[PDB]
């Protein structure tokens, strides 16, 4: 298993769930976001390889290469290495997909972009080969934007690495069917994009206050034998 | 802590019964970021003592007390060490703070 | 030898409203027991006696505890403390023992919680030139250390001097009463029987504020209030 | 442990579900009842009976339609019949879903439809849902009828909010109150005691009500129930719904925290009450931009906005009394 | 250097009642000092009034005013002559010119 470690160092998330008027924000970028954004990287990086009529096929395509070198539909887990808060925004969404109401309709609403100042992902593969663990390797970085076009993306390292089998808490986001053995976040997170599926995802995040403030930080978790280390600390994850 | 008796010499300059509204030097005392211009804010503030003591005196109710002169090296005993700037408004502003307090002057 | 007040000590003051009680129970039992029955719980005449009389022997017991005692020492000002708000953590934990039930004990714990002054929480006219809001009492009882030692016996000395069933203190703490004082507020402001609570413990309350003629006498319309002990008479000779 | 489980589909509408969960098993009974944060899911663990968990919950039922018919197709000036609805169709629709829960449970017959979901119970929901290139006709959310009636009684009996007129308009703000670590029955009794129902306030005088936070600290300026949120650690969700020439919209969803504001208004009282609610009063019906100040430098621990708010009320009408100023100068430390 | 405390007990006498000397103007100067020459200007003008005061002191039954010692004068010239620039030449000048206005039990 060659996984993926990548540290993405963006203020604000812009993921939103199946919501309207308010969009709510996912605490953490959910595994469909980042799998569009490297089949994206795919996408600019190999033009050769995908080419099809429309984005839409181009996309899926990508998506279903990266997953047939995945390990399973469980996609990339995410480490938040900061504090988690939801931060409000107020936007001009203008609405014209619907019946009538011409095509300039456009009213106020509030779309919160989640705020943090550092954050890690780990993609797990199956021992990708050498030609493309280098193509891989380069289609992690160049990750410019998540969620919409407004939240930027900037990657600062990119490497692979075993789990070397060793103990630590799983600071990891991991579905809740299988660590159900073992201060819980689980919600849904739709794993797998939608192209014309959900699953619950268990998340390392909880709300304690310590003086007057609450944010989102650590779980501290029960430890587990999988597990990775990064700039020192060890941080354990699962793996099918 | 030698708050009270200043921050009701202060209140003569809000107060109504005193009918010449000092408020610049509140503003001054409340928005001091070093030593210099917090020091300069009371002085001016303590300036118009005369002021309240004749209007006091002329309008009839007994003329206002200036604060004593056995807190007076008390203020400049704890503003010299506070040198940053951060600790230094927990008293720069509550010094205007108890200037609006109630502080029952004339009957 | 602690005295609850100025000039009265707390045995005395005691045995006056338990006296006082006496020739007040054939007229307030029947309907008191009549009332006890809308809330669950149902026992006789002897039983509605025996719980009036521990209510009796414990109303204002935080009168003596290292703070209204020292406030009452020579002039101190109460500094509005309320005394009675530690009491009915005792009777909450002795009215448990005395019946093996807890809703009778909760009743009763709320009903000696609820004279003095009671504690107005929830919406409020912008004015109140008093202390009775709970944002003061919770600070005042925040000093709370403890009680005195003499206390503990004096209970002792208490229940088992006049009837006799059985001896239980608990031993009060600063938060242990804090719990205690929140779920009673909490669980008589919140249960379902939203008016019929105030008016059960309204209806407790009646024969306990009775202490007027237990105590020293001390307001002028005085008549009014000694109408209720008046009885009707015996016979023509 | 029959610890129910709550459905995962919203954490607002799961947190007004999962919240009037409790006072259906209080008004069945059901002693030591806890609530256990999920995150979203908010479970509930008691040791109840469902028939005595369904009991609880037809009471609930009958005590708002009993509250409903108090006015008068019936709509009442209640809060969830048309005090929270923004609506107008909602006003009677919810109505007669309550009365059909009633129906169905009264007779021990298991709710057998789903309904839609209005704006009030979760502004995530709405009109229109983004499929795949568009939006989905009609309302595509939908609840089953149980955890909406649960959620109704929940927000009805727990969630304070405020309506403000002001003529043509219509603003309502709505605060719930989220428990983040644990909660047992007695600590959401006593959120349950912040709410209060007809908050129909309109007039003119009382045009501060604008401005979310203001309008949230005057709500909670004349509340005393428990000062449990300085033992316990709780957070606020609040969100506005505006009717201004009948185009219904949320323009405020701001997540703010509701332990400061206690704690600072336990602080400031503990000393003086009389001169405590009308200085504060006072000062919010003159000094609305002094108001906007304080309740910065409240959220914020800033020392200018006290007496950016102390001058603007000193300048029209507010006396800004000695033990209130002794009590912020203790607060500053 | 605990000479502040005794140089503005003498400055007070010039503003106090009791004494029918308002001598406001040196205060101000004293005060409003920006260099150390004008400083050292107001100084001398409000020591110039220690002979206006002193004399006319016991001539109502009041005790004698403070006039500050040499050594006060020796100290205040090692504090000017150390202190060229006009940041705490401020400060300086307030501190002993604020001891002015306060409430000196002068004459029991
Ligand atoms: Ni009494
Ligand atoms: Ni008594």
């Amino acid at each position: 298993m060659d996984i993926l470690l990548v540290c993405l160092r963006f203020p604000f998330f812009s993921v939103a769930k199946r919501s309207y008027q308010v969009r709510t924000s996912f605490l953490l970028p959910p595994p469909s976001a980042l799998k569009g954004a490297l089949a994206k990287g795919l996408i600019l990086l190999k033009p050769e390889k995908y080419a099809s009529s429309s984005l839409d096929e181009a996309a899926l395509k990508a998506i279903k290469e990266i997953e047939s070198k995945l390990v399973d539909i469980k996609a990339v887990s995410v480490a938040p290495l900061s504090p988690l808060i939801r931060n409000a925004f107020l936007l001009k969404r203008l609405r014209n997909l619907e019946s009538g109401s011409n095509a300039e309709k456009s009213d106020a609403m509030r779309r919160e972009y989640t705020f943090t100042r550092e954050l890690l992902v780990a993609y797990i593969f199956k021992n990708l080969t050498q030609e493309e663990k280098n193509l891989y390797l380069k289609a992690a970085m160049l990750i410019d934007v998540i969620g919409d076009t407004e939240s930027l993306a900037t990657p600062v390292w990119a490497s692979f690495v075993k789990p070397e089998d060793k103990k630590a808490p799983l600071a990891f986001s991991a579905p809740y069917t299988e660590i159900y053995s073992l201060r819980m976040y689980i919600e849904k997170m739709r794993v797998s994009p939608e192209y014309s599926q959900e699953e619950i995802f268990y998340l390392p995040i909880e709300e304690r206050r310590y003086k007057r403030i609450v944010y989102y930080a650590r779980i501290y978790p029960p430890e587990v034998e999988k597990a990775l280390t990064v700039d020192g600390e060890v941080l354990g994850i699962w793996i099918p | 802590g030698w708050i009270r008796n200043i921050g009701r010499y202060l209140s003569y300059l809000v107060d109504d019964t005193f009918e010449e509204y000092a408020y610049d030097v509140v503003d001054g005392i409340a928005k001091a970021r070093t030593q210099e211009e917090l020091l300069e804010g009371v002085y001016k503030a303590l300036r118009l003592a005369p002021k309240l003591k004749k209007k006091a005196e002329s309008k009839g109710c007994p003329p206002p007390r200036i604060p004593s002169p056995e807190d007076i090296e008390a203020l400049e005993e704890k503003v010299e060490q506070l040198s940053n700037p951060k600790d230094l408004r927990k008293l720069a502003v509550s010094l205007a703070l108890w200037a609006f307090a109630s502080w029952n002057n004339c009957p | 030898s602690c005295k609850a007040f100025q000039g009265q000590t707390l045995r005395e003051h005691i045995e006056a409203m338990l006296a006082a009680w006496e020739i007040v129970k054939n007229k307030y039992i029947p309907s008191i027991i009549r009332v006890m029955k809308t809330v669950g719980v149902k026992f006789t005449e002897e039983d509605a006696d025996k719980f009036m009389k521990t209510l009796i022997i414990l109303h204002d017991v935080g009168k003596c505890s290292e703070v209204y005692q020292k406030h009452l020492s020579n002039n101190e000002p109460l500094r509005g403390f309320r005394h009675e708000l530690v009491s009915a953590y005792y009777a909450y934990n002795i009215l448990k023992d005395m019946f093996k039930d807890e809703t009778i004990a909760f009743i009763g714990a709320l009903v000696v919680m609820m004279h003095h002054e009671p504690i107005l929480m929830g919406q409020i006219r912008s004015l109140d030139k008093e202390e009775l809001t709970p944002e003061v009492v919770l600070d005042k009882l925040r000093t709370f250390n403890g009680v005195m030692e003499g206390t503990e016996s004096f209970i002792k000395s208490m229940i088992k001097e006049k009837l006799g069933v059985i001896p239980k203190v608990p031993s009060p703490t600063q938060e242990d009463v804090l719990r205690e004082v929140i779920r009673l507020s909490v669980l008589a402001r919140h249960r379902p029987d939203s008016g019929k609570l105030r008016m059960v413990v309204g209806a407790l309350l009646i024969p306990l504020v009775c202490d007027y003629k237990g105590a020293a006498a001390a307001a002028a319309a005085a008549a009014a209030a000694a109408a209720a002990a008046a009885a009707a008479a015996a016979a023509a000779a | 442990f029959n610890e129910f489980k709550t459905p995962q589909i919203d954490p607002i509408f799961d947190l007004y579900v999962a919240y009037g969960y409790v006072v259906s098993l209080i008004r069945g009974g059901a002693k030591e009842a806890t609530l256990i944060p999920h995150g979203a899911s908010y479970l509930i663990q008691t040791d109840v009976s469902n028939e005595e968990f369904r009991h609880g919950l037809v009471d609930a039922l009958s005590s708002m339609l009993s509250l409903h018919i108090a006015l008068a197709k019936l709509v009442s000036d209640a809060d969830f019949s048309a005090g929270a609805n923004i609506n107008n169709v909602y006003w009677d629709s919810v109505p007669r879903n309550l009365e059909k829960l009633m129906k169905d449970l009264e007779k021990k017959r298991s709710v057998k439809g789903t309904a839609t979901i209005p704006i009030t119970l979760m502004p995530s929901a709405g009109k229109y849902m983004l499929k795949h290139f568009g939006v989905q006709g009609g309302n595509p959310i939908k609840v089953d009828l149980l955890n909406y009636a649960l959620a109704w009684v929940g927000f009805h009996y727990y969630t304070p909010y405020i309506k403000y007129a002001k003529g043509d308009t219509t603003w309502i703000h709505i605060y719930q109150i989220a428990p983040v670590e644990e909660v047992d029955m007695i600590s959401i009794l006593s959120l349950k005691d912040l709410k209060m129902h007809l908050p129909h306030y309109y007039e003119s005088n009382l045009d501060f009500l604008i401005n979310r936070r203001l309008a949230l600290l005057y709500h909670l300026l004349h509340s005393e129930a428990l000062e449990l949120f300085t033992e316990k650690e709780f957070v606020i969700h609040s969100y506005t719904l505006e009717r201004s020439g009948n185009n219904q919209a949320i323009r405020s969803f701001e997540e703010e925290e509701i332990g400061k504001l206690m704690d600072f208004l336990w602080k400031l009282k503990r000393r003086d009450f009389y001169h405590a609610i009308k200085f504060i009063d006072d000062l919010l019906k003159k000094a609305t931009e002094g108001a906007l100040a304080l309740i910065d430098a409240i959220m914020n621990e800033r020392l200018e906005g006290f007496y950016t708010a102390l001058k603007l009320g000193k300048k029209a009408g507010v006396v800004s009394s000695r033990e209130i100023v002794a009590a912020l100068e203790d607060i500053i430390c």
